[PDB]
């Protein structure tokens, strides 16, 4: 009946989860550069740049 | 290497330079080591003819 009483497990999963999750999410970034994928970046500028 | 160019052009030659020498007549390569040197031919090179 009661749930909530096997805390530890579940937060272990969610921890991993999570972590996971952000380090995915981190892809989208842009660090200062000027976008976020390298394709755009290598189409609409030369090399030394 | 030794030719000859106009003024403005000079400025063309350089490492990671584009327009119209540096693409069609003489491209050097964006880690080049070593040194450029330039001088006037007006009064030697030029013909009034």
């Amino acid at each position: 009946s009661t749930a909530s009483a096997l805390g530890k497990l579940q937060n272990v999963v969610n921890q991993n989860a999570q972590a996971l999750n952000t380090l995915v999410k981190q892809l989208s970034s842009n660090f200062g550069a000027i976008s976020s994928v390298l394709n755009d970046i290598l189409s609409r500028l030369d090399p030394p740049e | 290497d030794s030719f000859v160019i106009r003024g403005d052009e000079v400025r063309q030659i350089a490492p990671g330079q584009t327009g119209k020498i540096a693409d069609y007549n003489y491209k050097l390569p964006d880690d080049f080591t070593g040194c450029v040197i330039a001088w006037n031919s007006n009064n030697l090179d030029s013909k009034v003819g």
